[PDB]
């Protein structure tokens, strides 16, 4: 794909690492200076060293991998529960910002630098060295074997690392060491996913200030590492059976191996959507969660929480993080050769799709459902989101209507005519139409099912527009008939809108399809 | 009554001198506290 995965000019592959890049004199001196400052617990000048030359020069100042780990640990020293320690370390807050916030900002900015290789903005050697440092940090952050509930190796011999003689930064154990414990990676994931929607101030602050940004960074880095592994670590041509074995060793495979549990499908579905609006089915056992770093769940007296986030904001961020987790899972899965299945993680694409569809179709709040299905970039999430949409649609049609019509819309995204014909078939079957067997008393749940159905179809329609554009909406009579059938379902729902069971108007998707590709309600108002 | 009024005079003089001493010592202590904090920061920076 891009240069980040296919730039190996300056690499010096070794047994432990294939991305390894040797140090030059300037970078060696920078590494030595950063480690020397980190030894003295002068983290303020470490951050100042990194920030003072960020964006002000053509050449790039590369963060060493052990300094990256130090920054990862620093990002866990949030002010709301570590204010006295941070004030003691830096009594003269010359930057007017917490060490945690500065370290996290540097991590995210360097991740942004790494995600796109601007060979014109930065020379290629610095970018490759930065990639090597980040990959070394990730390889040091390999999860331990999942638990229900080796010290430090420096590849560079040119300098002594600061992490060799220490394991805590400011009373917080190093993030790699904390997560290289049997049941802490899954614990961290469940903790952040549960507290992403908490209304308790300490738990929400723990999720919002520490763990969601760190999880974002870690997932992005693991995705990049997975791409590099698939590009280089594998042996290109393969008997399709050794490739599965190599994929079982992939960084995402080890990442999700700490999430295997007993049954990956259902437990994973509960894990990703933990503390969501869906009703818990089959009385699944509650997942214990504990703070990762001592008193994360307490607010120190000196700190005064003076920030308020609306429920939409929190739900949007939490659902985006959940989408990232699911997308990493599907990114690992889609490389599995057909017929074969992974050895170490007992994961199947169909099982995960069905589980996510079961959890999505069980949402009783439409806001979280839409937040999950509303994405700002369609191309980025294009490889799994349509599958989840079609699966949730199929399950909703299954529970609402006794006759389950097989949906081929995903491969019908290739041909708009086929997609429109299938939409016509579903709506004429009245499965997409509002169902008469639903009683007056249970009208609200039927409305919920229909509005979720409309959301799923809208997602598939946006993807169809993304793959074919707007060319034959009226030129092909099939799409015109699809629009008229949407109007027919509009009339069908309006029948009960006039039946006056509730004052609230039922969900009608004609205006939305009109705005997207209905040509503003066809010729109702245009002509 | 003369002895008691002289007693009040000496009592008020001792009271005023005690408050003068208390202000002097409190001012010295506050100045020393601020100076100690500044010196601690200076020494930490120099040592680093």
């Amino acid at each position: 794909d891009g240069a980040l995965i296919n730039s190996v000019l300056y690499v010096s592959p070794r047994n432990g690492a294939h991305y390894f890049v040797e140090l030059t004199e300037k970078h060696l001196l920078a590494f030595e200076m950063l480690n020397s400052m980190c030894l003295l617990e002068n983290y303020d000048h470490v951050l100042l060293f990194l920030e003072c030359q960020f964006g002000k020069s053509h050449n790039l100042a590369v963060i060493p991998f052990d300094i990256i780990l130090v920054l990862f640990t620093l990002s866990t020293l949030s002010e709301y529960y570590k204010e006295p320690i941070l004030r003691a370390n830096d009594p003269y807050n010359t930057s007017r910002e917490t060490l945690s916030r500065r370290a996290l900002k540097l991590l995210q900015k360097y991740l942004a630098i790494l995600k796109e290789f601007d060979s014109e903005q930065y020379n290629l050697y610095d970018l490759e060295l930065l990639r090597c440092q980040f990959f070394l940090a990730i390889d040091t952050l390999t999860p331990k074997k999942q638990k229900w509930g080796k010290t430090f190796k420096n590849p560079y011999r040119s300098y002594i690392s600061c992490l060799e003689q220490r394991n805590t930064i400011l009373g917080n154990r190093l993030l790699n060491l904390k997560l290289n414990e049997p049941g802490e990676f899954i614990n961290m994931i469940l903790w952040t996913l549960s507290n992403s929607l908490q209304e308790s101030t300490p738990l929400f602050l723990s999720s919002h200030e520490i763990w969601m940004p760190l999880l974002e960074i870690l997932i992005d880095l693991f995705s990049c590492r997975q791409d590099y592994f698939i590009q280089h670590e594998v042996a290109q041509n393969v008997s399709k059976s050794l490739f599965v074995q190599r994929l079982s060793e992939s960084p995402l495979a080890v990442f999700f191996e700490s999430l295997n549990t007993r049954n990956f499908a259902n437990r994973f579905s509960e894990y990703v959507f933990l503390n969501c609006d869906y009703k818990l089915p089959s009385d699944n056992y509650a997942t214990p969660v504990h703070p990762v770093y001592n008193g994360e769940n307490t607010i120190v007296d000196t700190y005064i929480p003076t920030i308020k986030c609306s429920p939409l904001y929190k739900s949007q961020k939490s659902l985006a993080l959940r989408r990232k987790l699911i997308g990493s899972c599907f990114k690992l899965l889609l490389r599995v050769p057909d017929g074969h299945r992974l050895i170490t993680p007992r994961i199947v694409a169909d099982d995960v799709i069905q589980g996510i569809s079961r959890t999505l179709a069980s949402f009783n709040d439409i806001l979280q459902f839409k937040k999950f299905f509303m994405t700002e970039n369609l191309s980025q999430e294009s490889y799994f989101i349509p599958l989840l949409a079609e699966g949730t649609l199929s399950e909703i049609l299954k529970d609402t209507q006794e006759c389950v019509v097989i949906l081929t819309l995903v491969e019908n995204l290739s041909d708009g005519v086929s997609f429109c014909n299938e939409v016509i078939g579903l709506v004429k079957s009245k499965c997409f139409a509002f169902t008469e067997q639903c009683s007056q008393a249970s009208y609200e749940e039927a409305v919920l099912n229909i509005e979720k159905c409309d959301v799923c179809l809208l997602v598939l329609l946006r993807y169809l527009l993304h793959l074919i554009g707007t060319e034959a909406i009226l030129d092909a009579k099939e799409q015109l008939e699809m629009l008229h059938a949407i109007e027919k379902n509009d009339s069908g729902r309006r029948q009960w809108a006039k039946a006056l069971n509730l004052g609230n108007d039922p969900p009608l998707l004609y205006p939305i399809v009109s705005q997207m590709f209905g040509v503003h309600d066809k010729s109702v108002i245009i002509e | 009554q003369e002895e008691v009024i002289a007693l009040f005079e000496k009592c008020r003089n001792k009271y005023k001198e005690g408050q003068k001493k208390y202000m002097e010592i409190d001012e010295a202590l506050n100045r020393l506290h601020n100076s100690l904090k500044a010196r601690d920061q200076n020494y930490k920076n120099a040592e680093k």
